[PDB]
C-alpha cells in the first residue's frame, strides 16, 4: 500500500533479477563459440 | 484423544512388562499393562514444549557498557569505554546457553532486543538525552579505532540508532556457514598441533560494537547496555545429556576442578523415604 | 492522518510476546539445510526415553556406584531401597527427566520405572516393587507394600521389568519443586523370595534402575531451572 | 527360529556372526546412505572405493578388570591406518562415512559385569585443567589405541573423569544417545549401525571427528571364584557407504 | 499479515505438532512388539 | 481513534530498514531517461570479467611490473609462481574480484585463473598449473604439485589457458576474510618441460595472469571495506 | 570344549602375494569371519576362489 503520493516516496525497487554479463564479458564483434579455436 | 484405556484383570503368555534393556529401546510401556484402568482423556496437546517456544523468548546475552565523557587526552578510546564492542556469540551467559546445549546442531533466525539506561554516578545537573548507535563489524571489517572514525559511517553495514532509555530491535536471518550452528564440535581449525580446540574456531561470527553519537556534557554518563536475544523458526537436531558441572568458558565444554557432588547425597539410606 | 490512541503497556519489552522486526540483513541468502538425522520438535519426545537413576545416593562424592543398587544373597523379607517420588529433586534430580521437568511448573502423567538385573545368569531372584499412593506412609515391611501398587518380577532370560506408577491424583497437576498438597507418593523395592547365586559363586549383585515418562505426560508454564547459575559472565 | 540373538553381518570380504547379541542399534534410526546431489556443493565427482574399505578392521584388544574406568575412540581416528581407508582419508581433501560397530566380550553364566556402548555425536572433550585450556590435537587422535580413562591426567590432554562424560554432563544420561549395554547375562556382543551426521554435507577426516564409540564397565566385573578376574573386550569396526573428494598430495598431520 | 519483506522477520513458528519419538526410543534394527519376548 | 500499542524497537532508526517517506518535492517531474550502452544490475555481472592480477608483488613500490610474471628458458623440472587462494587478501586483494568480494562477508564458487603467453611466436613451452584443495601444504615440487587439480597447458597458437579453481569444500560458504577453517587452497605452476627461444632471441619472457569467478559465485552478507578510509571529510 | 565355556576367534584367508599374517591385525585386513562359539557348535569358512589364473597346480 503506497500512503503518499509521489513516486519517490515509494521504498526500496525489488531485485532486477535481469543479469547479463555478455555486454561486459563477451563485447566482441563476431562470435566465439566455447570449444571452437579462439583465432581461426 | 485417550490418556488411558479401560483394562481390566489380565492372565496371559503375553507379558509386556517383562523387557530386555541391553537393547538400546525403551519400550512404550503404560499404566494399562499393569494395573486396571478406566477411561480418561488428555485435554492437553504439548504445546509449550515445542522446541520453537522453548527457545522462542528473549534470553539476557550480554550487559556491556560505555561512557559519554571528553575524549580529550584519551589515547584509547576502546580502553577508555568510549566506545566498545562485543565477540558476538551466545555462550557468554550461561542460562540461555544450558537450554541450546541440550542439542548438538540448532538453526534459527535471532531476534536481537537492545535495553539501554543510563547512570550518572557523580554530581551532574541532569540527565543528558543520549543517542546510542550499535553497529554490526563482521569479520573482515575495518575495526573501528576512535569513537568517531570514518567506521562509524556504516556505509554498507547495518547500524540502528536508538536513545538511551528506549530500546532497540530488529532481526537477522541465520547467518551460519553451514547448513546448522554447532553447539559441540569436537575438530580443529585446521591439523596444526597446537591449534584451539572447540567451536571459538568455529564460531567466530565478527562482533558488535556500540558507542554514542553524543559529544560530551559537563558531566560524565555511564550508559550500560544489555543484548536479549530470541530465536525464531528453530530446529534442533541430535538431543544430547543436560550440562551438570558447570561452565567456565565460552565455547569449551571444560568444567572447574575440584567442583562438589552434583548428585544430593541421601541423609538416610538406600532404604531412606 | 488516521486517528490513533496508545493504551497503557505502549513502549513495554515482554520477553514472551511474539511479533514481527525489521530484518538487519536484507535480501541475504541463508545456507540450504542439509538432511541431519536425529531432529527433535517436543521436549515431550526425549523424556520417554528411559534414563539411569542414581538410586544409590549414599555416597559423599559422585560416583559411578551411586547408579547401582546393590542386592543381598540369601535374605529373606527385607527392603532393597525406598525413595520418595519428588521427581523435581533427591535421586531423580539429575536425571534426563529430573532435569526437564525443573524447566517447567506442573507436571501430570504416568512414570515408567524399570530395573535391569545384572547378577550371573544362574542366579535367581523375586523381587516386589511397590508404588504407594499419597497418603499414607512410605511402607515400613513388604506387608504394608504389597497392599499398594506392586509387580512381584521373576529374575529370568528376560533382563528387565518396567513398573509404571500410574497417575493416582485428585488435583490434575502437580508441581515439579516439592510441595506437599501436591506430592506423589513412595517407590519401594524389597525381596519376594530371596537372590540365591549358584556355586563358586560371591558377593554382591547390582540392579540398574531407570526413568522415562509415559505417554500420558504433560508438562506446563515454563520456567528458569534451579540447576544452573554463574557468578560472571564467561569469556572466551 | 530366527532369534534376536544370532546374526550374521558380512560387509566386504570379511564377515561377523554373534550367537548372543541383543537386537541392533540404527542411530536415530537412519541407515547409512550416500550423498544425494540436492544435499552436495563440491562439484568434484567423489570416489566410492567400496569394498575396499567397506570391510571390518578388527582393533586390538583391551582389558576389562575390576579396576577399569571405561575407554573412548573417536571416528574416523581410530581407523585412521586401516588399510586402504587409512590411505583415502590421507590423500582426499574431503570423505565421508558410516560405520558398522560391533563391541565383543563374551564370559560364562557365572560372571557379572555390565558394560555401556554408547556413541556421541559431536563428543567435544573438556581440558582437566578447567578455564579455557585447550585440549591439543594429539590428544584426541589417539588412533586405534582410544583413550583409557583410567590413564592419568595429561598435560593438554581431556580429564578423564567418567561420572562426566568427558565433558561436564553426567554419565547416567548417555542413555539419550543411540547405545546397547553388553550384561554378561543376557548379552555377548553390542552392535550399533552409525549414518554420516554432520552440519556439512562432506568434511575434513583429519581435524573433525564426528562420533566418539565409549565402552564403559557400570556394573563390575565379578569373576567366579579363583577365575582370573579380568576379560578381553574387543571392538571391530566397518566404513560403510564411504566416499571420498577433493584428490589430491596426501595430508601431513601433527605427531 | 507480514509488514516486512524478509522471512526472518516473522514471528514465531507455529507447533510442529510433529512429535515422533521412536527415532530416540526405538532405534532398534528389529522391530520389538510389547508383549512379545524380548530375546527370542 | 483506533487503540494500538507501540513495540520495543518505535522510534528507532535502522540504516537498512526500507519504507515509505513524504516527498519534499510534491509534483515535480524528474528528467526523462535517455538510453546509455552499459546498464548493470548485479555485481555478479561484473566480477565475471577477468582483471589481471599483481602477481609479481616481489616489488619495493606499486610498478607495471608486478604484473608480470618471468619465465627462464631452458630451466627443466621447476617452479614458475605460487599463491595460497585468500581471494580477499595477497595478489587477489586489488583485482576487481578481489575488490568486490571485499564487500561481501562470505563467498561460495569457482575462480577462473587464466595465463595469457607474451613470447616470441617462434618460442614454446610447456606449463603444468595445479590447484590443491584444503588440507595439504603449498606443494614444493611438481610430484608433489601433479597429484592435485591441474592442467598441463602447451603454448601455441592459441595464447591463453583458463584454469578453473573447482569449488572443493566442505562447508558451502567461506571467509572472504582470511580465515583458517574456511582456507581454499594452494595455486602453483611449475614448467612441464621447458621454455625454448628461437635463435636471435634472448632474456626473460612474461605471462600476464587473470582472474574472474565462474557463473557459479555466491557472495553475502554485505559490510564495509577495509580498502578505503579518512581521518576528515572532504571539501571542494 | 565345555558347554558353559565360551570363546570368540577370527579365520584369516590370506589370499596369494603377502607373507603368512604375522599377528591378528596383519590377518584381519584379509577374508576373515568372526566365530562366535555357541550353541551352533561348528563354522564354515570358505576360501573364496581369489585368482589371476583360473587353474593351479596341486602339486
Ligand atoms: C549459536 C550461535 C549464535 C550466534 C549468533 C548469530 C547472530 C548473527 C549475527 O548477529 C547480529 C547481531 C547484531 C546485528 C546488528 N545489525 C545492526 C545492529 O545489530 C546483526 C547481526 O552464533 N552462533
Amino acid at each position: 500500500i503506497n500512503y503518499y503520493k509521489d513516486a519517490a516516496s515509494t521504498s526500496s525497487a525489488g531485485q532486477s533479477l535481469s543479469m547479463d554479463p555478455s555486454k561486459f564479458t563477451e563485447p566482441v564483434k563476431d562470435l566465439m563459440l566455447k570449444g571452437a579455436p579462439a583465432l581461426n | 484423544t485417550v490418556a488411558s484405556i479401560s483394562s481390566g484383570p489380565k492372565h496371559t503368555q503375553k507379558v509386556p512388562i517383562l523387557t530386555a534393556n541391553e537393547t538400546g529401546a525403551t519400550m512404550p510401556v503404560l499404566p494399562s499393562d499393569s494395573i486396571e484402568t478406566r477411561t480418561t482423556y488428555m485435554h492437553f496437546n504439548g504445546s509449550e514444549t515445542d522446541v520453537e517456544c522453548f527457545l522462542g523468548r528473549a534470553a539476557c546475552v550480554h550487559v556491556t557498557e560505555i561512557q559519554n565523557k571528553d575524549a580529550t587526552g584519551i589515547d584509547n578510546h576502546r580502553e577508555a569505554k568510549l566506545f566498545n564492542d562485543w565477540k558476538i556469540n551466545l555462550s557468554s551467559l550461561v542460562q540461555l546457553r544450558k537450554k541450546l546445549e541440550l542439542f548438538t546442531y540448532v538453526r534459527f533466525d535471532s531476534e536481537y532486543t537492545i535495553l539501554a539506561t543510563a547512570s550518572q554516578p557523580d554530581s551532574a545537573n541532569y540527565s543528558s538525552n543520549l543517542v546510542v548507535q550499535a553497529m554490526y563489524v563482521p569479520p573482515g571489517a575495518p575495526n573501528p579505532k576512535e569513537w568517531d572514525d570514518y567506521t562509524w559511517q556504516s556505509a554498507s553495514n547495518p547500524s540502528v540508532f536508538f536513545k538511551v532509555g528506549d530500546t532497540s530491535r530488529f532481526s537477522v536471518p541465520y547467518v551460519g556457514l553451514a547448513s546448522a550452528y554447532n553447539c559441540f564440535y569436537d575438530g580443529y581449525s585446521h591439523d596444526d598441533a597446537e591449534t584451539q580446540y572447540g567451536i571459538t574456531v568455529l564460531a567466530h561470527m565478527g562482533s558488535m560494537a556500540f558507542r554514542i553519537v553524543n559529544e560530551h556534557d559537563e558531566h560524565k554518563t555511564l550508559v550500560k547496555i544489555r543484548v536479549y536475544h530470541r530465536a525464531k523458526h528453530v530446529e534442533a537436531w541430535i538431543p544430547r545429556a543436560p550440562r551438570a558441572l558447570p561452565y567456565t568458558s565460552i565455547g569449551r565444554t571444560n568444567y572447574p576442578k575440584n567442583t562438589e557432588p552434583v548428585i544430593k547425597k541421601r541423609k538416610g539410606d538406600i532404604k531412606s523415604y | 492522518g488516521l486517528p490513533t490512541t496508545t493504551l497503557p503497556g505502549s513502549g513495554q519489552f515482554l520477553t514472551t510476546d511474539d511479533r514481527q522486526s525489521p530484518s538487519a540483513l536484507p535480501n541475504y541468502e541463508p545456507t540450504p539445510r542439509i538432511h541431519i538425522p536425529g531432529k527433535v520438535h517436543n521436549l515431550l519426545e526425549i523424556i520417554q526415553v528411559d534414563t539411569l537413576i542414581p538410586m544409590n545416593n549414599t555416597h559423599t562424592k559422585d560416583e559411578v556406584n551411586s547408579y547401582l543398587i546393590p542386592l543381598n544373597a540369601n535374605r529373606q523379607n527385607e527392603q532393597v531401597f525406598g525413595t520418595n517420588l519428588f521427581i523435581g529433586d533427591g535421586v531423580f534430580k539429575t536425571t534426563l527427566l529430573g532435569e526437564i521437568v525443573q524447566y517447567y511448573t506442573h507436571w501430570s502423567g504416568s512414570l515408567r520405572f524399570s530395573l535391569m538385573y545384572t547378577g550371573p545368569a544362574l542366579s535367581s531372584a523375586k523381587l516386589i516393587l511397590a508404588y504407594t499412593p499419597p497418603g499414607a506412609r512410605g511402607p515400613q515391611d513388604r506387608r504394608e507394600a504389597m497392599l499398594g501398587t506392586h509387580v512381584v518380577w521373576d529374575i529370568g532370560l528376560q533382563s528387565t521389568i518396567v513398573m509404571t506408577i500410574p497417575w493416582t491424583s485428585g488435583v490434575q497437576f502437580r508441581y515439579t519443586d516439592p510441595d506437599t498438597y501436591t506430592s506423589a507418593g513412595f517407590l519401594s523395592c524389597w525381596y519376594q523370595t530371596s537372590l540365591i547365586l549358584p556355586p563358586e559363586t560371591t558377593g554382591q549383585v547390582y540392579l540398574l534402575s531407570f526413568i522415562s515418562a509415559c505417554p500420558d505426560f504433560k508438562l506446563r508454564l515454563m520456567k528458569d531451572t534451579q540447576t544452573i547459575s554463574q557468578t560472571v559472565a564467561l569469556t572466551e | 527360529g530366527y532369534s534376536d540373538r544370532v546374526q550374521q553381518i558380512t560387509l566386504g570380504n570379511s564377515t561377523i556372526t554373534t550367537q548372543e547379541a541383543a537386537n541392533a542399534v540404527v542411530c536415530y534410526a537412519e541407515w547409512p546412505e550416500y550423498l544425494p546431489d540436492v544435499d552436495a556443493s563440491d562439484v568434484n565427482k567423489t570416489s566410492k572405493p567400496d569394498t575396499s574399505v567397506c570391510r571390518f578392521y578388527t582393533l586390538d584388544s583391551k582389558t576389562w578388570t575390576t579396576g577399569s574406568k571405561g575407554w573412548c575412540w573417536k571416528l574416523p581416528d581410530a581407523l585412521k591406518d586401516m588399510g586402504v581407508f587409512g590411505q583415502n582419508m590421507f590423500f582426499h581433501s574431503l570423505g565421508r562415512s558410516g560405520y558398522t560397530v560391533h563391541v565383543q566380550c563374551n564370559a560364562t553364566k557365572f560372571h557379572s559385569g555390565c558394560l555401556l556402548v554408547v556413541v556421541i555425536p559431536e563428543h567435544q572433550l573438556a581440558s582437566h585443567e578447567g578455564g579455557n585450556v585447550s585440549v591439543k590435537y594429539t590428544f584426541t587422535h589417539p588412533g586405534e589405541r582410544g583413550i583409557d580413562l583410567s590413564s592419568a591426567n595429561e598435560v593438554g590432554g581431556p580429564v578423564k573423569d567418567v561420572l562426566y562424560n568427558m565433558n561436564g554432563t553426567l554419565l547416567g544420561n548417555l542413555l539419550i544417545f543411540p547405545h546397547q549395554f553388553i550384561n554378561l547375562r543376557t548379552n555377548n556382543t553390542a552392535t550399533i549401525v552409525i549414518p554420516y551426521i554432520n552440519s556439512v554435507p562432506i568434511d575434513s577426516m583429519t581435524r573433525h571427528n564426528n562420533v566418539s564409540l565409549m565402552v564403559i564397565p557400570i556394573a563390575p566385573l565379578t569373576v567366579p571364584t579363583g577365575a582370573t578376574p579380568s576379560l578381553p573386550i574387543t571392538v571391530t569396526i566397518a566404513p560403510m557407504c564411504t566416499e571420498f573428494s577433493g584428490i589430491r598430495s596426501k595430508s601431513i598431520v601433527p605427531q
